[PDB]
């Protein structure tokens, strides 16, 4: 027998489902067929309508106090949860429910983790995090927009493997993956040391790989793995590396609040 | 009548509910609800310009890359940029090959189990399998033993008890034709599937910094820095890694998808007389190649009643005629504002007041081209390439009609094509005309390079007073994607995304015409109203992905 | 009566020279000569015992951590210093991995154009190729549609004009006695055995820091910092990724390589009653498994007259008997001291003075182990496998046996294995129970850490006075390796490698008795002796590797 | 018709010949098969003996003025060339009379480049760089024991795709391999500026990743492309990555000459 998992999409744009497509260890095919038993996910699932909210009422019986809750997007609580609707009642319903017989809780992506983006500016929909909607429970949080997978999957195979969650930071995010800031472990550091820094895209420095401070970059300011794990497992790519600087995605008040250009606040 | 409700439909991107009014086992009515909002139009206002593409991306992941360009493209229109060429061969690279991704896992993960019964190929033989396939594909995975392991796979996943994604599917339903041994074939495919996917995402990632979401666009060009003799950038190293991922995708494109989706409608060819959404098909071309945003690969155009021989050529992503027939209504929307507006002049204000089947039940707004409906998306980008008489459009289409001859005898006629396996057909003739494209600009990017040009940005300059308008078009993997931007002493005024699956799922409209989806669905056969996969056959045909539809 | 000379030796590591003289069509007398030169051994001298490993891995980088290995094993040896558990595993999974890596590209890129003819291969019907595969192999890449593509690159190589290191080879020589289907099938498997290598390599890659050429190793343990909860360390992704890549290997070794050692047996079966080197053969247990460098997962020993019942097992490293038994002269060598030489004591003082006969021929010196010639390598690891009763390898020569008997109706007895297709069964054999020490030490790692063991590396001291011996064993793929280093005042005051390549292709020894290679020519037939093919399917069964040889 | 290459292996020890197999732009049988007429290589060639010799002959005429030569190992001078003899020659008279219709020149590999381990020490052999051999010939070198395999397909890449070698540095060696030193562009620059560094390995600051100079950390003083293009195309791997100083394999005079542990100057 695999570890069921139940999946729920709350305000989410499937980025963070998507992700999964990328991973290579392990891959989407092995995680469905070999980690885990994917109990409920409604981008991939056969069954639809009622079937499908039937397999969801099955799977949270027969798993009670072993699944692992996953939910990506943001929860809106403005108006009475009517933003996300699904078979008729608001999502916050829908992932209270589920919460309540979850072995672990996990908010995939930053909408989930923190709001996101789909609670910045105004906020219309009175969008918030996961840990906001179930104050009685520790959610595991794996921020970005969205998250390298495997920050996700090594999550996942820890408490699989090892019968607990990775050892978390003082926001539920796990070490391993964002125990320190971008500009701490940045190959980027000594241009930025030197006051060598790209001033427009396509200049000279730029085009040398030159540190992107001067463009906006968020690094000093946004924990994550981004320059180290980086993504897609090919080598080499990560957003400085392609030589745009980083925005904050990670981080609550830096991504989606703080201007591309805007410089950071460095410690 | 009977009445029933599909929520969630699922193998679809987002939140959509399906109701049905049912006569006699017959579709008669029906209705298309988005059922989320997130109200990104208004998350994006009172900022810079220059910041609207990496908030708008995240109207969609699945869509990745499309909001971002077309909302570069739009600050670009109201700026009046014109766009470095290698920051198009880019860009066009990474929209190709990222469409690449998004129609395989259409075809194979979010619609395959529409048509394919996994229990019944527990039944195949796989060496009866692998036979049937003999002078019919050229793939190099076929053999019986890849069968009789992807055979096993499914075994032990049904031994286990833990079905999972596959539970409670519709197995052994009425509408199910296919035989064991297809059915096989099918889930070997799903799964090899993945790998070519993965191949075309890592294109993407090489340009982009990463995908899901990328990060390498400007206002005025893209942020990757072009220098073959540089280290940590875009250097010749670089462009042939790139160039071998490009390279890993024709033959699963070509010998498997191309060839899959030929079978599909040999088993289903019903399904070549039913699903028709609209009589009027709109593209805009894609794919620009020259210094001034235009010169583009794939052209556009507009069809209106099914007439090919008359339809209206869209050779630039200026066209007035484009820019002033488009319209939305609210009318039967969860928003305040029910007249047609144009998109610069548009609002999105809430006001959600539950489901009514006559009044609002929807959160997409209900887009017009001159107070019409309009289909949008792969039938429309294949039917405006077809009567524009685009010579790789009409053969690879002929590929396709090629072997549902050869497995039926029976020819395919563009009337055949208004339908939920034409738009399938559509899609795939796509897929496959995009390698080209991929090719193409891979060879132009190392041409351009050669030649000394090595420019990539243009700096934008934001006046800090009057108002402008601007709007950015781009042909998305679901159809025509448009952001309209207006810009009022330097910060983003307006912000209107018209987006393909918003044409095509949007709801009754002011004159209470049916949209798409809706109408595509009058005259489906529903064996079993519990369980209604003939609905979802048609639905999933157009692609939905409802976070793009209402955003 | 006649004299021939094949230099170079192509399909080898490194700098070969093989004379023979042919009389009635058989040679009757062979000389092997290593015809480069380094002095790895000088060069190391005077350094700091922790530094050696880094410069003597470049003794080879076919061959690549082994080297490494068994220096930092001498160190240890030398410092008595016992390795951390863990350290342990990783230094496994490494040489496992390379290993797997080193014997595919040996079977395929090194040795199949022996005995696979690629003129052939253009006359194959590629159906009848691959229905000859059925019941014979699982493999999902043995389809007909691979095989006609296969063909096709061939054809198109050969319709170029440039054949380049596929020209002038020895198509439609006599001793070539492969169908056209069977070299077809041969040369797709070549081209898949790329794709299996490329992975194994990426499993040394990640715990190694690069391949070729590690560097993740210590006299001391590993630099490896094992924290599954830190970032940019070895962590459980990184464990996960590594773990996907071991993933890979097992199909391609069971049902192609593995296979196609029992096929070319069936096809050549008259190669089991020739290439016998010796009747002494040695090798060490290898992949410690204990906090005290010991408790090997495989077994060693040495086997006497090929007396399999009375071999002596050696399971320490620390064997007395094994390390007292070994030396090396130079008399039919082109160094000054000739008389046998313990390693500890060893010189390598250069004398050449050309070729001779009858006098110094080679700068490989010729090993004894109590004064007898031996081979060493996978023919010896089976043999004594077997001596010690190891079911394991037992049941997987009994599988390749199992494969030969339906293809012939013959068996194969353990008298049959003394010969060149017995040594290419043995390396066969080798690569295939590699994969369960991958998956064991994978295992093993992952507990350990579970248990809350993250020790890597413990510090050395090295005292300033004293002299110290030390000896680092290690089972590499092509045999029995052995650095000797002793240190003297904190340094490295005399540094040995006995390679098993100098075993096997060492000249004439202190007595003038033959090495392997040399013993292992005389009967050998040449149809054609301006094109010795018969002398090149021999010496490449024992894998040479020159720089090994000589260093 | 592909571009001819002449690849001939002095004191080699077969490492830059076994970096194609780990190749993946182009794969080595990519190379062979499409990028390149590999037209001499002992390690992968049907023929052997008086067969090969002829193949590299018929090919020294037949493509004159127009191949690529090739070659790894150092090239011994001592004694007449003795210590390296191919076919009863001085492996330098081989390389010199291929040199003599050579489009262009390349010495993979630290041996071929400057000598490398080969020419350490008291350099037993009389060991030299191929740039020694050939005093009136440029030849291009790239460096490393051995260099990532891109570092020289894309070299020839840049010689065929533009038809003329790619930009070099006053070594000869490749800008976009060579041209920066390794702690100019060192992802654990940060560690070293705050001065968290490891002491010994499996310390806890070696556990977190902090910067390896402490160790004996040879990056201050090489130039390479290590931390950024990296090793066999997985992302994440390189020697420093996996938590071991670089050695500076790369640069005369640091590697094979330093001890390990030995601290470099730091600019
Ligand atoms: S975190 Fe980003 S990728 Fe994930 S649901 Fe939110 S917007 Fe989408
Ligand atoms: S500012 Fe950005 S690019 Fe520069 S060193 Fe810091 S994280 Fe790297
Ligand atoms: S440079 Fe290194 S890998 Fe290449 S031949 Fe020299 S020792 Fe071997
Ligand atoms: S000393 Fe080495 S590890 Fe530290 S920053 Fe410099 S190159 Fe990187
Ligand atoms: N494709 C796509 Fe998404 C939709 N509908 C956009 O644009
Ligand atoms: N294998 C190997 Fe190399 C040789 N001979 C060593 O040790
Ligand atoms: S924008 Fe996001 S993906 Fe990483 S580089 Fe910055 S945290
Ligand atoms: S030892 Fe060599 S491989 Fe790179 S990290 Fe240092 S130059
Ligand atoms: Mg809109
Ligand atoms: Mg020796
Ligand atoms: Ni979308
Ligand atoms: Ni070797």
């Amino acid at each position: 027998q695999r570890p069921p998992v139940i999946w729920i999409g709350a305000q989410e744009c499937t980025g963070c489902t998507e992700s999964l497509l990328r991973a290579t260890h392990p891959t989407v095919e092995n995680l469905v067929l070999e980690t885990i038993s994917l109990e409920y996910h409604e981008v991939l699932s056969a069954a639809f309508g009622h079937q499908v909210e039937e397999n969801k009422h099955n799977a949270l019986e027969k798993y009670k106090g072993q699944y692992v809750l996953v939910v990506d997007g943001s929860i809106p609580l403005k108006d009475n949860g009517i933003y996300c609707m699904v078979a008729g009642e608001p999502i916050v319903d829908h992932i209270r429910k589920a919460a309540e017989g979850a072995a672990a809780i996990i908010a995939i992506g930053s909408c989930s983790a923190w709001g996101g983006v789909a609670a910045a500016g105004v906020n219309p929909t009175g969008a918030v995090s996961l840990q906001e909607v179930l104050p009685g429970k520790t959610v595991i949080n794996i921020p970005g927009c969205p998250p390298n997978p495997h920050n996700f999957l090594a999550t996942v195979a820890h408490i699989i493997t090892y019968g607990k969650p990775p050892k978390l930071d003082d926001k539920n995010r796990p070490t391993f993956a964002y125990g320190r800031l971008i500009h701490e472990h940045c190959e980027r550091r000594p241009h930025f040391d030197a006051g060598r820094f790209a001033k427009e895209f396509g200049d000279e420095g730029h085009r040398e790989g030159w540190c992107l401070y001067h463009l906006g970059c968020k690094g000093p300011e946004t924990y994550g793995n981004c320059s180290t794990l980086q993504f897609c497992d090919v080598g080499g790519v990560w957003p400085v590396a392609i030589g745009h600087p980083c925005y904050g995605c990670n981080e609550e008040g830096i991504g989606f609040h703080k201007g591309i250009h805007q410089l950071a606040n460095v410690e | 009548s009977q009445r029933i409700t599909i929520d969630p439909v699922t193998r679809i991107e987002g939140h959509l509910r399906i109701d049905c009014e049912i006569e006699n086992g017959v579709v008669s009515k029906a209705w298309a609800s988005g059922t989320m909002w997130r109200g990104m139009e208004e998350i994006v206002k009172n900022r810079d310009p220059r910041d609207a593409w990496m908030i708008v991306q995240r109207i969609c992941g699945v869509c990745t890359t499309t909001h971002a360009l077309s909302s570069v493209r739009a600050a670009e229109s109201a700026l009046n940029i014109d766009v470095p060429v290698n920051a198009q061969y880019i860009r066009n690279i990474i929209l190709a090959a990222h469409t690449t991704h998004d129609h395989i896992v259409h075809f194979y993960q979010l619609s395959a189990l529409d048509w394919v019964d996994i229990t019944s190929a527990l039944q195949a033989d796989p060496t009866k399998a692998s036979e049937m396939l003999k002078g019919v594909s050229t793939w190099h995975l076929n053999s019986p033993e890849e069968f009789t392991k992807v055979q096993n796979k499914i075994k032990d996943l049904v031994a286990s008890g833990q079905l999972g994604i596959f539970a409670n599917g519709y197995w052994g339903h009425p509408a199910m034709k296919l035989p064991p041994e297809v059915n096989l074939i099918a889930v070997a495919h799903y799964l090899q599937a993945l790998e070519c996917q993965r191949d075309a995402n890592r294109v993407v990632a090489l340009l982009g910094g990463k995908t899901p979401h990328i990060q390498n666009l400007a206002v005025g060009g893209v942020a990757n820095p072009i220098n073959l003799d540089g280290l940590g950038v875009l250097n010749l190293e670089r462009l042939m890694y790139i160039k071998s991922f490009i390279d890993k995708l024709s033959d699963f494109v070509e010998q498997v998808y191309k060839v899959d989706t030929a079978v599909i409608a040999a088993f289903y060819p019903e399904w070549l007389t039913r699903g028709k959404g609209a009589v009027n098909y709109l593209s805009v071309p894609e794919f620009p190649t020259d210094s001034k945003n235009g010169s583009f690969l794939f052209p556009g155009g507009y069809i209106e009643n099914a007439d090919l021989s008359s339809y209206r050529p869209i050779t630039s992503h200026s066209d007035e005629y484009l820019i002033k027939g488009i319209q939305e209504s609210a009318k039967h929307s969860w928003y305040k504002d029910e007249a047609p507006q144009a998109p610069w002049e548009g609002t999105t204000i809430p006001a959600y007041d539950g489901w009514s089947d006559d009044g609002k039940y929807s959160w997409v707004k209900s887009p017009t081209f001159y107070g019409k409906t309009v289909e949008v998306g792969p039938l429309a980008n294949m039917l405006v390439k077809l009567a524009a008489g685009r010579e790789s459009t009409q053969n690879k289409l002929n590929e396709i009609v090629a072997i549902y001859q050869k497995l039926t005898g029976n020819t395919l006629e563009v009337a055949q094509l208004h339908s939920t396996l034409g738009r399938i057909i559509g899609r795939t003739v796509h897929c496959c005309e995009l390698q080209d494209i991929l090719q193409n600009q891979y060879s132009a990017l190392i041409t351009n390079i050669g030649k000394g040009d090595h420019t990539t940005f243009v700096k934008p300059n934001i006046p800090a007073t009057g108002e402008f308008k601007g709007v950015g078009f781009l042909e998305a993997p679901r159809g025509m994607l448009s952001h309209w931007m207006v810009i009022k002493d330097g910060i983003i005024s307006n912000y209107q995304a018209v987006v393909p699956s918003t044409w095509n799922s949007g709801p009754r409209n002011f004159n209470d015409d049916v949209g798409p989806y809706e109408q595509s669905l009058v005259g489906t056969p529903v064996a079993d109203p519990n369980k209604p996969l003939e609905v979802v056959r048609t639905i999933h045909s157009f692609d939905p992905c409802m976070a793009c539809a209402v955003h």
